[PDB]
């Protein structure tokens, strides 16, 4: 729920083109932003599942890039050289670290992602993006859980754009996010 | 409906230009092939592959501008822009003749897409697909001449370059090095093409000169309307005319139109067989009996022997500049001549 | 065994016969010089 | 591993993301939008 | 309107056409 | 969504609690595509082979007979391939599997529980509760050994060291 | 129609003109200028000899 | 493990398109 | 129609004429396998075409010995 | 001088299709005459 404001019906990002017909206040983060006609033709369960997956992966990726520029784990030295963003991908798939990661995420996607999304598309009670993962009691109260869902959606939406910016700035300069913050002028191309 | 059904509905919509599923292959490949040919004939040189200037930027006109074949140093390489020859460098890719490979490959796929387009439009309209079977003639011509012949030869260098004067060179080069006029399959191809032109002209004249007087105007083009249940010309009068003028005449319109279809297609396929034979230098170049007769009799001469001498002269006097990679250096003494004979 | 329902008569027109004879004779004339070499 | 195979893999990725994915996405979007 | 198959195909066959026409017109006035 | 082991994936349609070890873990579609009796028979056979294999991997390294040379287990497979003892073991395993085929045919027909060969010489698992506890222990040990034998073999292939030889002096890759 | 194309078409024509007049076509497509067909050291026709060293060979040939 | 297309697919339409005759043709 | 021992032995193999799976069946699997086959064909084509060098692979007669 | 095989090829490749076509035409005319009044 999380109020009738900032995610519900009656809150429009535009002055209002009568709102998309398939978008209402039932779904989380629905400020009625849909300039294209994606909503009606696309399944909203699949679309919300894809949005949540992209947001979670983007949050992890942005935090990983920031920490990797900030701090290397013990023993990551003697290896990889500099390896900020993309040389890191190539050298690590050469070594086998990203091969191990791809194998285990393949296991996770085969055993959790595919069956959960298939059952959700068939009408299961599971909401999109929900995997029942709560080892700590962070979502016992639904009053806080709705706010947590809205925060998760907004931070994932921010993190998609953030990680895209990090990738494109590295593609232009060869410099990661923290180092990009450190030196502002463009002409330095490491 | 599903996503596939909706995409099929959209691609099949009656627009000004039909797209269809085959369009997804035809339009990009054909557009890229045509644009690459224009780019090559406008900007790209042949100086590092053939030692020739073929572009408007270098001063060539429409006849002398061409997209020349790759260098003979390249074998039968695909010459991908990212391939080991170019390694992503657009300038070096254009200089080594990679634009010719681009045009040839995307044009072959465009021909495949156009054949599929003919099939798809025939299926949707609800008619027999005798188009895309007629187009198999041009498809076989392109495959045999621009693909199979260089693949049988040393490299893409000996394929025809995409230009007017380049095509004329290719004609004379093949005549000199293969005696392709003497090839019986080429003779059948010439017969097919000339007979198809004859059939087109004679059928047009016969229909125009046997029309029924269906109008009061002297100009008779207005007398026809597409929604006609009656034939616009007299088949009986035409049959009588050609049976008492030529001795034989068509009596079945369907057989006549199938014959007008069959003659150019058969000619093109026979010529394609001949060019495939040329691809491995398996040519009907010479008659052994005539050569033996001329060797043991200096006073024996026929037009075939004169053609052999002409082909030898063509080869000797065009080898140095037509194949600069071979570094042919022929002294004037060894160059054949009529006085030298 | 038994009567086969797929049996169909085969017909060749006089026009088809003459087309075939002309094609065979013309191909023979064309390829005789090359076969004799 | 050779530069040629890296170029081949990058060519597959470029053909997917510059030719196949954009054209397919545009076709799907227009087909779904225009149900007629 | 803004995007149509006819519109996109036309401008695909027009924007290079005008560019090449300008290039060839410039080629006509080269010192050669 | 009541799979009882993966909370968001729901109980599979034919994965009722009739079978021992049924915690509802079947994310991919395999019990809906194949007979559950055949699947349980294959699971028990794989697990029993794996348990015997793990015990053999320990014992052969710890002690090898007065006869046969001192070898690693994979080198032992190769040597007994070329010697003839492996042929004998394959012959006798195939001889037992010849009647295992008939047992599986019965299981297809019925009148036989999957994996039940009525093999119990020492008279263990008296009363039904002990039998159910032993069934649960057997299935858990079977799956654990199925993972463990592959672990042993791949670790030997990578590090060129046997399992207890690798436990001390780890020599990380 | 005419309002947008009375700006877009002449600008595009001028851009096409400048693509040749400024010499960018020669640099992009590698077409030799009329004064650089034969170098002082190489007075012969430059031809690629090896397919796998074609880029380096062209760099050597076009360096001067 | 634990529908027929019912279409001939070998059928020519084989329907003769009859054409009428007028007084001029007669 | 003659009945034979071999005919009745092989009869179930020629019994389900026209039997089809429901809508689209296993088409995505077929498309994925066709895509893999196309990638494999491209790899082997570029290998002999010499446009692709992997390692220790010498497309040449001299590689025979 | 000229090979035996060359004459054999020319004569046989002329005659065999010719006799095939003649046989087919005669068979068709025989069917037409038998079906029609004679
Ligand atoms: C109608 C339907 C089709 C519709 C049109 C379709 C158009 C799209 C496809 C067109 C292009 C296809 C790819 C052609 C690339 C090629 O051919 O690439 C050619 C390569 C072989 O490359 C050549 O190989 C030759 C032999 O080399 C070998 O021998 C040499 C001896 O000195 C050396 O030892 C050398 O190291 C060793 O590799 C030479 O080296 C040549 O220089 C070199 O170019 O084959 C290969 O990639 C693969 C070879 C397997 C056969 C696949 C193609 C078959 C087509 C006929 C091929 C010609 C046969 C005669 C036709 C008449
Ligand atoms: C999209 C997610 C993503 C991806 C693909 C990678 C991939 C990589 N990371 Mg990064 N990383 C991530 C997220 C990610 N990381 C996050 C979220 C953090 C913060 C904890 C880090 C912190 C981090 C450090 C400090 C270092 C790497 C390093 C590496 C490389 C070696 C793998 C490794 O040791 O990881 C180690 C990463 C972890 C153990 C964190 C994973 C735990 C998160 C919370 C996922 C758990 C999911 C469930 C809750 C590899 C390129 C190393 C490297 O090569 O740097 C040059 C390195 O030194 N990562
Ligand atoms: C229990 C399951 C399991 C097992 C047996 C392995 C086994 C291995 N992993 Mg993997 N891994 C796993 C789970 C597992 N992984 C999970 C859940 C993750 C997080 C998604 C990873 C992420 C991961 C990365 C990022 C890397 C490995 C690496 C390795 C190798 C370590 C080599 C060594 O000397 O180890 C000694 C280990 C210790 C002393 C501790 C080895 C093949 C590394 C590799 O590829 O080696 C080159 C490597 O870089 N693993
Ligand atoms: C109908 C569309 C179509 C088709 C059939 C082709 C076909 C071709 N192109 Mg063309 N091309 C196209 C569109 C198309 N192109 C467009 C839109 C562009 C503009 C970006 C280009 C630009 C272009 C250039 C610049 C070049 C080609 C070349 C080629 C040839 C080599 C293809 C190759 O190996 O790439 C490899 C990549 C693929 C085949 C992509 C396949 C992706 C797979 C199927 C998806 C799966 C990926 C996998 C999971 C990831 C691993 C081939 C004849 C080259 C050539 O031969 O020129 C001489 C060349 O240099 N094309
Ligand atoms: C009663 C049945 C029977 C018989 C006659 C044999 C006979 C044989 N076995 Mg086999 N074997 C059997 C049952 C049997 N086996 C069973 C049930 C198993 C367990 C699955 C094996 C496992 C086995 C292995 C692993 C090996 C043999 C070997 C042998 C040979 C050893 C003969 C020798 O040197 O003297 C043996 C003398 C004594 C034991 C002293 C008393 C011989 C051909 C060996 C072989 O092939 O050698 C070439 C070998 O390595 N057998
Ligand atoms: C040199 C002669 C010649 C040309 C130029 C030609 C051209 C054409 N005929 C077509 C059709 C046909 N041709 C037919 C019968 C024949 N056509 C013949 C001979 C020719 N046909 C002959 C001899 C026959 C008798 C069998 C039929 C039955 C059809 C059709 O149905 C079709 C049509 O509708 O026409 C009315 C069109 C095919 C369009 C296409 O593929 O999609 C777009 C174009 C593509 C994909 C080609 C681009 C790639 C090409 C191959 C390489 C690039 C070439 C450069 C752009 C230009 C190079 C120029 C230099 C060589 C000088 C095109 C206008
Ligand atoms: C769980 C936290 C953790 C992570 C996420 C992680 C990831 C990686 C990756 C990325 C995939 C590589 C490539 C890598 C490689 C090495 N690690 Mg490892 N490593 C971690 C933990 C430790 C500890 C505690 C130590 C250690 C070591 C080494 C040595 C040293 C040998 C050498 O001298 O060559 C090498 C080469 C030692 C060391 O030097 O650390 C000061 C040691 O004490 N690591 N490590
Ligand atoms: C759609 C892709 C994309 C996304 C989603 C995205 C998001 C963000 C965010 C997140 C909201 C921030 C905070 C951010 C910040 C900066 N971006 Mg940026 N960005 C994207 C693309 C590009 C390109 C193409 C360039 C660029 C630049 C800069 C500079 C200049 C510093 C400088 O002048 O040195 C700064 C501070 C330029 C640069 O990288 O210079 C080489 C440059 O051309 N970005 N960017
Ligand atoms: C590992 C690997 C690599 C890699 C890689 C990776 C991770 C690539 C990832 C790239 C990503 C995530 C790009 C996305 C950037 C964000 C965009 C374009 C959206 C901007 C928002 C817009 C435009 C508008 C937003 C908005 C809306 C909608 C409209 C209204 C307002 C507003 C709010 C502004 C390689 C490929 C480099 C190769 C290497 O060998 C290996
Ligand atoms: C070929 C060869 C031979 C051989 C051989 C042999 C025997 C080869 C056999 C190899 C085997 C059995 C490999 C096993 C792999 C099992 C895996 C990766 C599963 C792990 C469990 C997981 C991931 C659990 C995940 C999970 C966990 C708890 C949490 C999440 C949920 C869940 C999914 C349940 C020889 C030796 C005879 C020699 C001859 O010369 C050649
Ligand atoms: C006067 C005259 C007399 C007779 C009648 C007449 C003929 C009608 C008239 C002529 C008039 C005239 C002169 C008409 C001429 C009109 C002209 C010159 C049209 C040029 C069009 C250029 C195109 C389509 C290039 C597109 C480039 C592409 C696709 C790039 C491709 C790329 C390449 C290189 C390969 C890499 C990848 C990419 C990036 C894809
Ligand atoms: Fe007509």
């Amino acid at each position: 729920y999380q109020e009738g404001v900032l995610q519900g019906l009656g809150v429009d990002a535009i002055p209002g083109t009568d709102r998309p017909k398939n978008l209402d206040g039932t779904l989380v983060g629905d400020i009625g932003f849909d300039p294209l006609g994606f909503s009606n033709w696309l399944d909203l369960r699949w679309a919300r599942e894809a949005e949540i997956k992209h947001g979670r992966v983007a949050m992890l990726a942005a935090t990983g890039m920031i920490v990797q520029d900030v701090y290397k784990f013990p023993g990551v030295q003697q290896t990889f050289g500099d390896a900020s963003m993309m040389k890191l991908h190539n050298v690590a798939v050469g070594q086998g670290a990203m091969q191990q990661l791809f194998l285990w995420i393949t296991v996770l996607e085969t055993l959790t992602g595919i069956p959960a999304i298939i059952q959700t598309l068939k009408g299961s009670e599971r909401q999109p993006g929900d995997f029942g993962f709560d080892p700590l009691g962070c979502g016992s109260n639904p009053e806080q859980l709705a706010r947590r869902q809205l925060v998760e959606l907004k931070n994932g939406r921010l993190a998609m754009i953030a990680v895209g910016g990090m990738v494109h700035h590295y593609l232009l300069v060869g410099r990661g996010p923290i180092e990009f913050i450190k030196n502002i002028p463009n002409f330095k191309n490491p | 409906r599903g996503w596939f059904d909706l995409m099929d509905d959209w691609l099949k919509r009656d627009r000004f230009v039909f797209v269809g599923w085959s369009g997804l292959l035809l339009f990009p490949t054909s557009y890229l092939s045509i644009g690459g040919w224009f780019t090559g004939t406008t900007f790209v040189t042949s100086w590092y592959t053939h030692g020739l200037a073929s572009s408007y930027l270098e001063g060539c006109n429409f006849f002398t501008a061409a997209v020349s074949t790759p260098a003979n140093s390249m074998g039968h390489s695909l010459l991908l822009l990212w391939g080991p020859e170019a390694q992503g460098d657009f300038t070096r890719w254009c200089q080594i003749g990679g634009l010719w490979a681009f045009c040839a490959l995307h044009g072959s796929f465009g021909l495949i897409g156009f054949c599929l387009r003919q099939f798809e439009i025939a299926r949707l309209v609800g008619i027999r697909p005798y188009n895309a079977i007629a187009f198999s003639g041009p498809i076989a011509i392109f495959v045999s001449v621009f693909l199979m012949y260089p693949l049988g030869q040393a490299s893409w260098f000996f394929a025809p370059s995409l230009g007017v004067a380049a095509i004329f060179r290719f004609l004379l080069f093949i005549q000199g090095f293969h005696n392709f006029t003497l090839n019986p399959f080429h003779m059948m191809g010439v017969a097919g093409i000339l007979g198809a032109a004859l059939l087109c002209a004679i059928h047009g004249a016969t229909v125009q000169n046997t029309i029924f007087e269906d109008g009061d105007a002297a100009n008779t083009f207005r007398a026809f309307t597409p929604t006609q249940a009656e034939e616009t010309y007299s088949m009986v009068t035409a049959n009588r005319f050609w049976s008492q003028i030529f001795g034989v005449a068509f009596s079945n319109k369907r057989w006549l139109h199938f014959f007008m279809l069959f003659v150019p297609l058969a000619g093109l396929w026979t010529s394609a067989i001949g060019i495939v034979g040329l691809a491995l230098n398996l040519r009907a170049y010479d008659f052994v009996s005539q050569e033996l007769r001329a060797a043991e009799d200096p006073e024996f001469e026929t037009f075939y022997t004169k053609n052999i001498l002409l082909n030898e002269g063509i080869r000797s006097w065009m080898a140095a500049q037509d194949q600069p990679h071979e570094n042919f250096i022929f002294p004037e003494e060894v160059l054949p001549r009529g006085n030298a004979l | 065994s038994g009567p086969n329902p797929n049996k169909q008569p085969v017909e060749l027109n006089r026009t088809s016969l003459f087309w075939g004879l002309l094609l065979i004779f013309v191909l023979a004339v064309l390829f005789s010089s090359y076969f004799f070499n | 591993m050779t530069p040629s195979f890296s170029a081949f893999i990058n060519s597959l990725l470029a053909g997917l993301f510059i030719v196949i994915i954009p054209i397919g996405t545009a076709l799907l979007i227009v087909s779904q939008s225009d149900r007629l | 309107p803004i995007f149509t198959f006819r519109w996109l195909a036309i401008h695909g066959l027009a924007v290079p056409t005008v560019f090449f026409l300008g290039a060839i017109t410039s080629m006509q006035f080269i010192q050669r | 969504d009541f799979s009882a082991a993966v909370p968001f994936l729901k109980r599979p349609s034919n994965l009722d609690g009739a079978y021992i070890g049924d915690v509802g873990f079947d994310p991919l579609g395999f019990s809906d595509v194949f007979d559950l009796r055949v699947l349980r028979e294959a699971e028990l056979k794989h697990g029993r082979f794996a348990m015997l294999a793990v015990l053999g991997f320990i014992v052969q390294e710890l002690y090898t007979f007065p006869f046969f040379p001192k070898m690693a287990p994979v080198d032992a497979h190769d040597y007994f391939v070329k010697q003839g003892g492996g042929s004998q073991i394959i012959f006798w395993i195939s001889f037992v599997e010849l009647f295992g085929v008939v047992a599986l045919f019965e299981t297809l027909q019925g009148k036989r529980e999957p994996g039940d060969f009525a093999f119990d010489p020492l008279g263990l698992a008296k009363d039904e509760a002990t039998l159910e506890r032993y069934r649960l222990a057997e299935v858990k040990h079977a799956r654990l050994a199925m993972i463990a034998i592959g672990g042993f073999i791949h670790q030997y292939w990578v590090t060129k060291q046997t399992v207890l030889e690798q436990l001390g002096n780890f020599k990380s890759l | 129609y005419w309002i947008i194309h009375s700006i877009t078409i002449p600008a595009l024509f001028v851009a096409g003109w400048l693509f040749v007049s400024t010499g960018l076509a020669y640099d992009i497509f590698g077409t030799p200028r009329p004064n650089e067909y034969f170098t002082q050291e190489r007075q012969q026709v430059p031809l690629v000899n090896d397919r796998f060293s074609a880029k380096q060979e062209l760099e050597d040939l076009t360096k001067g | 493990p634990r529908v027929y297309d019912e279409e001939d697919q070998l059928l020519i339409l084989s329907d003769i398109v009859t054409f009428e005759e007028t007084d001029l043709g007669r | 129609a003659l009945r034979t021992r071999l005919g009745e032995l092989l009869r179930p193999l020629n019994s389900e004429y026209g039997k089809v799976a429901p809508g689209w069946g296993t088409t995505p699997i077929m498309g994925f396998v066709m895509l893999l086959f196309a990638v494999f064909l491209l790899i082997i084509l570029q290998i002999y075409n010499s446009s692709l060098i992997i390692e220790n692979v010498d497309v040449d007669w001299a590689s025979l010995g | 001088n000229v090979s035996v095989a060359a004459y054999l090829a020319v004569l046989l490749g002329t005659f065999i299709p010719v006799v095939f076509l003649i046989t087919l035409f005669i068979q068709s005319e025989a069917r037409k005459a038998a079906e029609s009044g004679q």
